[PDB]
């Protein structure tokens, strides 16, 4: 919800104990492009971190 | 002084190589291995337009 912001002043959400479903978050969105450095796609949604 | 080849009209590459799965929700990158190449050459031609 909102007007996102520019490039310069994005805004920030921490997330520390707490449970995720992306498959209800990105569900609302369209990818059109996915880039990973580091890790797999795949490694988010089901590697605890 | 040679003139035997030829020249094409401009250079080109491959900056994004992935798949779709059935859910029609996660891409699943590919890496080529040495000395083979990988399908995503089966939709597009040699000249990138
Ligand atoms: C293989 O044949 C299909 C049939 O039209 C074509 O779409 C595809 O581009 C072809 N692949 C190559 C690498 O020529």
């Amino acid at each position: 919800s909102g007007t996102p912001p520019q490039v310069y002043n994005f805004k920030r959400l921490v997330f520390t104990n707490c449970n995720y479903n992306l498959t209800k978050l990105l569900s609302l969105f369209s990818v059109n492009d996915f880039t990973c450095s580091q890790i797999s796609p795949a490694a988010i949604a089901s590697n605890c971190y | 002084n040679l003139t035997t080849i030829t020249k094409p009209l401009k250079y080109s590459y491959i900056n994004k190589c992935s798949r779709l799965l059935s859910d029609d929700r996660t891409e699943v990158p590919q890496l080529v291995n040495a000395n083979q190449y990988s399908p995503c050459v089966s939709i597009v031609p040699s000249t990138v337009w």
